């Protein structure tokens, strides 16, 4: 272990908690999040803390707050749990699903992605370019 | 469905992006 | 500096985000 990893973690962990306690609450977590320009709601900043918070005692402590860190997408459910989210727009069971169609839900539907976004997203999916994306290998490389 | 399925794949996006 | 925790400030809001939207999937 080296003091150049701790460093950043810690002045990280300490935007948020600005109290000084040890710990990031509901108000803290959503305090950082609306000077970010976002609105959250008190129940999505509870469902947020609830999945890294490990002794159940509602707010993230520092070990909780690395351990989430360092976990990132590599959740082993992660790539199931995105590819069949993928699965719901692949109409026809195949793997595949056009560029057009990915584009197509992903602007359309709910937290809609900028226009800049999903440019961005597109060329990482379809890597031949003919407009055919193989998600699961496109979620294969999200989930290092 | 759609809806909390686009959810997922946004946030799984622009978290891999923040990179 | 402080930009470099700030970037993790933001990745650590992105990665709560995306483990909420996994478990309400
Ligand atoms: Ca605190
Ligand atoms: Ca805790």
């Amino acid at each position: 272990l080296t003091e150049e990893q701790i460093a950043e973690f810690k002045e990280a962990f300490s935007l948020f908690d600005k109290d000084g306690d040890g710990t990031i609450t509901t108000k803290e977590l959503g305090t950082v999040m609306r000077s970010l320009g976002q609105n959250p709601t008190e129940a999505e900043l509870q469902d947020m803390i609830n999945e890294v918070d490990a002794d159940g005692n509602g707010t993230i402590d520092f070990p909780e707050f690395l351990t989430m860190m360092a976990r990132k997408m590599k959740d082993t459910d992660s790539e199931e749990e995105i590819r069949e989210a993928f699965r719901v727009f692949d109409k026809d069971g195949n793997g595949y699903i056009s560029a057009a169609e990915l584009r197509h839900v992903m602007t359309n539907l709910g937290e809609k992605l900028t226009d800049e976004e999903v440019d961005e997203m597109i060329r990482e999916a379809d890597i031949d370019g003919d407009g055919q994306v193989n998600y699961e290998e496109f979620v294969q490389m999200m989930t290092a | 469905r759609r809806m909390p399925a686009a959810n997922l794949i946004q946030a799984a996006w622009r978290l891999y992006s923040t990179d | 500096d402080i930009m470099p925790a700030v970037k993790t400030v933001i990745r650590s809001i992105r990665i709560l985000k995306f483990l909420v939207a996994k478990r309400k999937f």
